């Protein structure tokens, strides 16, 4: 169980080929037009774990 | 052609832009814009050992 | 346009990114251009907001 | 130095404005680690494809 | 001048970032010397 946990946490510094894996970062420099894009990217590989 | 490169996440320098500056609040939930650090959170000084 | 701003687009006339249309545009050297100078339409670029 | 992205449409930011990676309305906020520029000249034509 | 070979035992490891860290064991990227050279 120590296993499963420790790796669906460490999963959140991956990038899954965005600009950055942190949400506010691709917010406060991209504008929402195309920021859309990275998220998805993000959404996409979280939910897979 | 003038190409304005630049690089990001890295030691802060002073080239920064046109914004104000504010007062320190501390042991409140309050959002830090701490050079392009942002996000929420409770302060509080501590003993590590940078 | 749907995506991008120019100093006539965000003092003017701003155009939504979810835009779901078509323009249509041609030269106008004859119709709103006078043959003697047109001046009678005017432009914002003072607008501050 | 303290910068200041305002230096839109003062003499001729015109024709290609297009940015990588961030958008031009953002340069007001954000603070670089460094900032690199160069201005070298071409023949402004089809070789524009820098 | 007057040249030899000598084993380099465990040195050449610096601080790679200074982003401070405590406790844990990071698994660095960098150039380095490599180990018994
Ligand atoms: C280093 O170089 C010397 C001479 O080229 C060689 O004798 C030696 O085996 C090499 N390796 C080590 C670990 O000394």
């Amino acid at each position: 169980n120590a296993q499963a946990l420790n790796t669906l946490v460490k999963q959140l510094s991956s990038k899954f080929g965005a600009i950055s894996s942190v949400l506010n970062d691709i917010l406060s420099r991209l504008d929402p037009p195309e920021a859309e894009v990275q998220i998805d990217r993000l959404i996409t590989g979280r939910l897979q774990s | 052609v003038v190409v304005l490169s630049f690089e990001l996440l890295h030691a802060p320098a002073t080239v920064c832009g046109p914004k104000k500056s504010t007062n320190l609040v501390k042991n409140k939930c309050v959002n830090f814009n701490f050079n392009g650090l942002t996000g929420t959170g409770v302060l509080t000084k501590s003993n590590k050992k940078f | 346009a749907p995506g991008q701003t120019g100093n006539i687009a965000d003092y003017n006339y701003k155009l939504p990114d979810d835009f779901t249309g078509c323009v249509i545009a041609w030269n106008s050297n004859k119709l709103d251009s006078k043959h003697s100078g047109n001046y009678d339409y005017w432009y914002r670029l003072f607008r501050k907001s | 130095c303290v910068a200041d992205y305002s230096v839109l449409y003062n003499f001729a930011p015109f024709f290609a404005f297009k940015c990588y990676g961030v958008s031009p309305t953002k340069l007001n906020d954000l603070c670089f680690t460094n900032v690199y520029a160069d201005s070298f000249v071409i023949k402004g034509n089809e070789v524009s494809q820098i | 001048t007057t040249q030899s070979y000598t084993n380099s035992f465990t040195r050449g490891v610096y601080y790679p970032d200074k982003v401070f860290r405590s406790s844990v064991l990071h698994l660095t990227q960098d150039l380095f010397l490599p180990f018994f050279s």
